């Protein structure tokens, strides 16, 4: 029974969507989650949940490296996109019983997950980069989610301004790797700077003999320890043996070059990419081509940093990478400021790579449902009873979102179809300020139609060793 | 309990459904069954499948209620309506997942049911005011689908306009009212089904007593009928709680034959014999009510309140003999219409028999909606996919909690086509999704699955349909079952003392 | 559960006859819990009715057995075997063939008219040269002979049935010939007579030999003959009287009387076996024969009674059609060729279903090379490939081991019987391949 | 289907390998206790079957083949079984050759007709004409039976018995024909042969029976004298009886009522009529044949043409015997038949004497079917084999392996008898195989000989024995 192995999978994978079923929307049920270890950790983010889940069924590890690539895409939407693949499983359940071979079923899926998006992209509303008033609003309003509210209008330029310029036209997928959120202990949020040109994240030499400043600096990358026209250099932080000597110190200070050690090793390959340099193993191997380009290098200290920015890299090759600075007072302000922001980023995200967007709360899969219902008599065979299974599939997340919520189930569920037949996309989450850009729905359709298509593709499993 | 009974319930009622979904159609099973009588017979007539199955729970108890009710309207629509009700059933069990209370459900599908019967009657076709020649290929033809399964199928030419007078005679036009106790069904081991013959009158199962008595009787000089007598007391000298003086009566009256309920002496066939007067033993109640109704008779209490009106006159009697069978019984006809019509159907083996009564009378029963309403709808699926896709449409413009009441129903309508079409070789799914097609970018008309074989589509043009009356009182006892079934969340079974 | 339980049900009744098929066959043992009533015979028929069954799929083919039995009262063995084979190999044609049972249904429906066309332009029959119509006679005799003690002196029987048939020409009824079963002697000694030998004897005291009888069912009578007994003073007032009384006349012996006579010149009586016979002599044009076999025990003629009766049913039917047929293997291989034939052309579903039936068709003679002690795959398929492409005269022989014609070892077969076994047979099939679920009621 | 003849054969081995032990007079004796609690003691292989009780169907074939070997030819119960188990030992190894067992079966039939005619080119040719050979026959037949000089009167009595019912293509004849009457008292060297009839009971002891009659007519007479005035009754009885001219009256043996009153006797006195009452239900059907007579169930049935004629029936005066004879019967249409009076003072003799009559009997009646007589001792069973040696070779396929398993078989019962004479088994045997390049047959000096019967039938029996065995491929229980 090939069959029948699979389908003992799909029922573990739909007891797993429905666990995470309960923690969609902001009003979702928490859940509690042991470690071996001990730790005890709770959330109702679909991303940490799995993460630490800790799952040992090989299919339903799938719904994992989905919710990884749907933060690293659209960044929003991974809880949704899990209770998106449990429904077409729920679905082809039935389909089995009438003797439906899931090749048919897989293969429709990517029919269907293509008409979803255009039937979207006509109720979708285009807008574009070159109007700043409705970025403002889109990234202000992914912020109230959070303990910092009137601190966040200041908040909402920061992130507008910082993709506008790494933006230019036609960039399709814009890295968010590239941008990076500095944490530093002491200031206010009101506090910030932008230095679009790259910020560090250690200090300069407290020592005797440091510059800590310079004018018409090269800065290169140096993996390499100075241990027992270059003006700034970069050591490795290695904690096994000393990284720069004391007495390389007073040398290089009466040679008017610049010192910056203990670099971390974390950000070798984020400086290697947006500096446009290459790292340097051996004093052999290093050249002056490999140096990089800085008007001026200064330490500038609002309150107890002490941070190095550069600005005016002018690479042909890389490219203005820029870094957010952050500060703050206690710890959690950083710190829920960091992912508060790392949010926002990714809407803006989506509205690069892709134009337009729609009015969130289960608006567009009602509507998506009842078009679909009615262009299934255009189809013929078997196919054709796909589009009505996979539209019911899909109103599963506006049915959750009323659930979570204290709302009536099935009777909230019946109003959106009444009110999405006069008005379109007006049902009003435009008066509430709610908006969810439609690379996110697209993402979490497009993604459940792979997630679905490599489950039932698994026939059987055996012992490989 | 609420969480407990909901769910068994469901599941309760598609054990014994899914019995008889392979036995839907022409196609589907015959099932052998052996009556507690001793009677031996095959068929596929779901009024006595579901009557043979006995089993204590008290879901499936409700099929065989509804069933014995319907036995008397249709008694052919047993199989169509317990999967049609089997169906909501499936709907309603998702509806319940939902948070709609099952009461919702009850009332869903009765407003559901009555706006698919106004958009049936408007792709409903007419026959006689339409077209009267084919009037007599209507009623030929429709009782070949059922005996098509049967030994009849070679024969059914000459059946097919015995079952069209049966029906004609025991009604009238204006009233159209037919009773199954009107209509004898009557059958003997012996000869073949070609030799069945029409009789419009009572049997009695009599051989006329001695042989020497006539075994026919003469008009006697053109005169009014048959003279038949009817006593309703036994033949006996009288006592306080003779033989000549009683023969006397019937000699004045001018009664050729004497039916009375007791037997007879062995001087009453002596004296009767002179007379050329048969005598007629052992005649049960309810048969006396018979004779009386077709020859316009009377009952006469007393001996001697006898007379030429109280007198049952009909236009002949003979005795016929049947191949080698010893019984040598006997056929009352008429010249005008009675009320009384009788059936008598011959066979090479008792089980040949039994088969072909059945079959003939579920012949009766279909041409019996034939005349109660001259419009007919097509059937072989083309009806349950009609009326399926008016429902889906009109679903939408309804808005509300019954809104997924009506989208349910429309599903639970596409399981008939569905059915037929696993029973025939076909896809169920690729045949359904083709037929809603042909009637949409099309043009709108009744094809349904196929139950004989043929090389395409529309089954209109082999000139099958179905009676609306018959149709409509299939989908009025499903919605009434499946709100009945809704209405009983416990099951209380006492145990054995 | 009722599909697994009806196939395999099926095939354990067709595994209990399945050494009863053929003249090689073996003879099956049967014991009750009295032990004392175990009985050795190779009859189909008593294996079928005597065998309880608990299984109701199973009692359908035991009743379509008796009706097969009641037309010949041969090859009802054949009959049962080969809608076993059609319900083995439909297990096959269900679970791993995505085939639908009602197109198994109608795939032997477009077989079944190919197999009857195969037998039609293979049925050759001589209506001139009566001498050589009377030799298939004698090989249609051998092949019912067969199985049985009586293939010892078959050679002899052989012109005993052929000759009897002869005699009559009249009617296909079997109430002309009576078989009369009398202990001592051998097999051989049997004989041939006209006469209407009775069992039983004319009154008390009377002459033997009577001339110029007038025979009277019950006048100026020389014989009288009564259904029941015949009190003490008129059996002798009949002796004064000149009229013979008979007794103990039986409606079976009422029967033979009217297709013979009435008057009859000759009435003799004679003393064989330790009984007094009548032999009639002078009928009336005399349609009626007696055989009167002997045997060495009751056994002996208890299986001998059955297995002339159906072997002269088999030749009754010969006379209404002459066509004949090559049996011993080569009659089933044949129409295996035209159901391969018309499978060139068919649809997707009912392919496999009807190719099936070609494969069951060699099945049968598959079991007949097995009893005989040779390799069935071994030899029917050298058989094939000759029958393949053209040249089909020879067929299994059961004897020598090699490949021989039919024609020429004097095995020849009815074609009334064979069109018989194929429509039984799928008629049977055809009620078990219907019914996927049984449903009894509670008995009282 | 292997399964079911592979147990049928093994369970019918050990059965055979049981009674193999019995054969011949110095054998093993094998004892059976019933659940009644009786314990037998005897060689005969006849009896141990019978009683044994074999719950297994097909070993109990071997009782019906035991049966027909001692109505057919009358010796060889044990050999026979011995012969069959044989065979089915050498089809052990058959069956894993993969051999069928169609094969093994039709190779039996034709080699037992083969071996019949290998042995009537080397038996002795004698005829019935020679009564040298036939004296010598049942006199050296009865050294193993209590009789030992009066053997020699007892066996001209035998030979001329059977050359009256032999004739000459009678062939097979019925030794039911043939009663032996034992009584207490006399001797053995008194013997009648009385051709015409013996009864099996006495003559009435009441006073007034005449127990003598001369020139009298015997008929069968089922009806009895008994009363319901009572004398006027049985008048009428007599005096039917007298219409006929009847002076013998035989009444069936019955416990329900007596045979004929005191009353009567002296009625039947007057007119000289003798009564022979307490006939067996044996002799109904034994008195019916020779005598040309039949049973007359009623008195009205009884007529004057269904009775038969005596010269004188009288009632010969012995010592605790008195024994009727009839001579002279008279009749044209019955034939004629042996009966034989045994007589001896102890119960044990007239016992065994009537069973040693039996086999010699049988020996006799086996030169009529098949004359010639082959030497016992295991000479039948190797002059076989030595044929079959060269007659191997010339057969070819599956057979030609079959003729060297069966002449292998056949020197199991030559095995036998040397096993229990106490010699050496195979030392025995190649003596006699080694000095047959010179003689052949040759325990003609012992006066020990053996009818051609016995050896034909023990082959022809077990070969239609294993026949049958081997055709069940199944076991059912069918009720």
């Amino acid at each position: 029974k090939p069959q029948e192995v699979r389908k003992a999978n799909i029922i573990a994978a739909r007891s797993v969507a429905d666990a995470i079923r309960t923690s969609l929307g902001p009003k979702g049920m928490d859940k509690m989650i042991k470690t071996s270890r001990g730790e005890i950790i709770i959330s109702n983010d679909g991303h940490t949940i799995l993460k630490q889940m800790a799952i040992l069924h090989p299919v339903a590890r799938m719904l994992v490296e989905v919710s990884a690539a749907q933060d690293s895409e659209a960044g929003d939407g991974t809880t949704s996109v899990v209770i998106l693949t449990g429904a077409l499983l729920g679905a082809a359940e039935r389909l089995l019983n009438k003797g439906i071979h899931p090749t048919i079923i897989a293969d429709s899926f990517q029919s269907a997950a293509k008409r979803s998006v255009d039937i979207l992209l006509e109720m979708c509303h285009k807008v574009s980069l070159s109007d700043r008033e409705q970025l403002v609003r889109a990234a202000s309003t992914s912020l109230s989610s959070k303990i910092v509210s009137q601190y966040s209008s200041f908040l909402a330029p920061l992130a507008v301004d910082s993709v506008l310029k790494i933006s230019d036209e036609n960039s399709k997928n814009v890295d968010l790797n590239d941008i990076r959120l500095v944490k530093k202990v002491g200031g206010t949020i009101d506090d910030t700077e932008m230095i679009d040109g790259v910020v560090l994240t250690q200090t300069a030499i407290k020592s005797a003999g440091g510059p800590t400043r310079k004018e018409k600096a090269k800065i290169g990358l140096i993996q390499f320890q100075i241990s027992p026209k270059c003006n700034v250099l970069l050591i490795q932080k290695s904690i096994l043996r000393d990284a720069v000597n004391d007495l390389a110190l007073h040398f290089l200070s009466k040679l008017n070059i610049m010192v910056v050690k203990d670099i971390e090793r974390e950000e070798i390959e984020f400086l290697s990419k947006g500096l446009g340099c290459k790292p340097i193993a051996d004093i052999e191997l290093f050249t002056e081509d490999r140096l990089g380009s800085a008007d001026l290098v200064e330490e500038i200290d609002s309150d107890g940093s002490k941070i190095v920015r550069v600005t005016g890299i002018r690479n042909n090759n890389a490219r203005p990478t820029v870094s957010v600075v952050i500060r703050g007072a206690n710890n959690m302000i950083i710190d829920e400021t960091e992912r508060s922001l790392h949010d926002a980023l990714c809407v803006i995200r989506c509205l690069v790579k892709e134009r337009g967007l729609i009015a969130g709360g289960g608006a567009p899969e009602i509507e998506i449902s009842r078009r679909l219902s009615k262009e299934a008599r255009s189809m013929e065979g078997v196919q054709a009873f796909i589009w009505q299974e996979f539209a019911s599939a899909l109103e599963v997340i506006p049915t959750t979102l009323a659930e979570n919520a204290g709302l009536n189930s099935i009777k909230v569920v019946t109003e959106l179809r009444s009110k999405h037949e006069n008005g379109e996309l007006n049902d009003n989450t435009y008066e509430e300020h709610i908006l969810q850009p439609v690379l996110v729905s697209t993402s979490a359709i497009t993604l459940a139609s792979e997630c679905v298509k490599s489950i039932l593709r698994i026939d059987d499993i055996a012992f490989s060793r | 309990h609420g969480l407990e009974a909901k769910k068994s319930h469901i599941l309760a009622a598609r054990s014994v459904a899914s019995i008889i979904k392979t036995s839907l159609g022409p196609r589907g099973l015959d099932k052998i069954l052996i009556s507690p009588d001793g009677e031996i017979t095959i068929t596929n007539d779901g009024a006595t499948i579901l009557s043979q199955m006995e089993l204590d729970n008290e879901i499936a108890k409700l099929l065989v209620q509804l069933s014995k009710s319907q036995d008397d309207e249709i008694g052919d629509g047993t199989t169509g309506v317990v999967v049609l009700a089997s169906a909501l059933l499936d709907q309603a069990l998702e509806l319940i997942q939902k948070g709609i209370h099952p009461i919702k459900i009850a009332n869903g599908f009765d407003e559901a049911a009555k706006l698919a019967i106004s958009k049936l009657e408007e792709t409903c076709d007419d026959i006689s005011a339409s077209n009267d020649e084919l009037f007599r290929d209507f009623l030929l033809r429709a009782a070949k689908t059922s005996l098509g399964s049967k030994i009849v199928s070679k024969d059914h030419d000459r059946f097919a306009e015995m079952a069209v007078e049966a029906v004609i005679n025991v009604m009238d036009k204006d009233r159209k009212d037919v009773d199954f106790d009107l209509i004898k069904m009557q059958g003997r081991v012996g000869g073949s089904i070609s030799d069945s013959k029409l009789i419009n009158g009572v049997i009695l199962d009599k051989d006329f007593s001695h042989p020497q008595m006539p075994k026919c009787v003469l008009p006697k000089e053109g005169s009014d009928g048959v003279k038949l007598a009817i006593l309703t007391c036994p033949f006996e000298p009288p006592k306080p709680k003779k033989f000549k003086e009683m023969i006397d009566d019937v000699k004045k009256a001018g009664a050729d034959v004497v039916i009375c309920q007791w037997g007879f002496d062995d001087e009453a066939n002596h004296l009767l014999l002179q007379n050329d007067l048969p005598a007629v033993r052992w005649v049960g109640g309810q048969e006396l009510e018979h004779i009386a109704i077709s020859t316009n008779g009377r009952i006469v209490p007393r001996f001697q309140d006898l007379s030429k009106d109280k007198l049952g006159t009909c236009s002949r009697i003979y005795e016929q003999e049947f191949g080698t069978t010893k019984d040598r019984m006997l056929i009352i006809e008429q010249s005008k219409e009675t009320k009384t019509v009788t059936c008598f159907v011959r066979g090479s083996n008792k089980m040949i028999v039994d088969e072909a009564e059945r079959a003939l009378h579920d012949s009766l029963c279909v041409v019996r909606n034939l005349v109660k309403d001259s419009r007919v709808v097509y059937g072989g699926g083309a009806a349950e996919v009609t009326m399926s896709l008016a429902v889906s449409e009109e679903a939408d413009k309804q808005r509300g909690i019954d809104q997924y009441a009506f989208r349910g129903f429309a599903q639970a309508l596409d399981t008939i086509p569905m059915t037929l079409a696993e029973n025939s070789g076909l896809d169920p799914i690729g045949t359904l999704s083709t037929l809603k097609s042909k009637q949409l970018k099309e043009k709108i008309s009744n094809i349904g699955v196929d139950c004989l074989g043929y090389g395409s589509n529309d089954m209109k043009e082999l000139f099958v349909v179905d009676p609306f009356i018959g149709k409509k009182q299939q989908i009025l006892l499903a919605t009434q079952l499946c709100r009945m079934i809704l209405k009983i969340d416990n099951v209380i079974i006492s145990g054995k003392d | 559960n009722a599909r697994l339980s009806a196939f395999v049900g099926a095939i354990a009744v067709g595994d209990l006859v399945k050494s009863t098929l053929g003249p090689k066959g073996m003879d099956k043992l049967l014991q009750s819990a009295s032990s004392n009533t175990c009985m050795v015979t190779n009859d189909g028929a008593t294996i079928l009715k005597s065998i309880p069954l608990d299984n109701p799929a199973a009692k359908v083919l035991v009743n379509i057995s008796k009706v097969q039995d009641d037309e010949v009262g041969d090859g009802t063995t054949s009959v049962t075997v080969l809608s076993a084979e059609l319900l083995r190999e439909a297990e096959k044609l269900i679970d791993q063939s995505k085939i639908h049972p009602q197109t198994i249904i109608e795939g032997y429906r477009l077989a079944s008219a190919a197999a009857l066309d195969a037998l039609t332009k293979a049925a050759v029959d001589n209506s001139h040269d009566k001498t050589m119509f009377r030799e298939d006679l004698i090989h249609i005799a051998k092949t019912t002979l067969s199985s049985k003690i009586l293939s010892q002196d078959k050679d002899h029987f052989a012109e005993l049935a052929t000759n009897a048939i002869l005699r009559l020409k009249g009617s296909t009824n079997l109430e002309h010939i009576q078989i009369i079963k009398i202990l001592g002697g051998k097999l051989s000694d049997s004989f041939l007579d006209e006469g209407f030998i009775l069992a039983k004897k004319f009154g008390n005291n009377q002459p033997k030999r009577i001339e110029n009888a007038k025979i009277l069912i019950a006048f100026g009578i020389n014989t009288f003959i009564n259904r029941q007994l015949i009190y003490d003073y008129p059996e002798q007032l009949f002796t004064d009287l000149g009229i013979n009384s008979i007794e103990h006349a039986d409606f079976e012996g009422v029967e033979r009387l009217a297709l013979v006579t009435g008057e009859c010149d000759v009435i003799e009586e004679i003393m064989l076996g330790e009984q007094p016979f009548l032999k009639f002599s002078g009928c009336k044009a005399g349609e009626a024969c007696t055989i009167v076999l002997r045997g060495a025990t009751d056994q002996t003629l208890d299986e001998a009674e059955r297995s002339l009766h159906d072997a002269l049913s088999v030749l009754s039917q010969t006379t209404k059609e002459t066509r004949t047929v090559l049996g011993g293997g080569c009659a089933e291989m044949v129409m295996s060729k035209a159901v391969d034939t018309e499978a060139q052309n068919i649809d997707g579903k009912k392919s496999l279903a009807v190719e099936a039936f070609a494969r069951a068709l060699r099945q049968l003679p598959t079991i007949l090379a097995d009893n005989a002690g040779f390799d069935s795959s071994e030899l029917v398929s050298k058989l094939r490939s000759s029958i393949y492409n053209g040249i089909s005269t020879s067929g299994l022989d059961l004897n020598n081991g090699t490949i021989a014609d039919m024609r020429q070892l004097g095995i020849v077969e009815s074609y009334k019987l064979k069109r018989a076994v194929v429509s039984s047979a799928s008629e049977a099939a055809e009620v078990l391949l219907r019914v996927d679920n049984i449903i009894r009621a509670r008995p009282r």
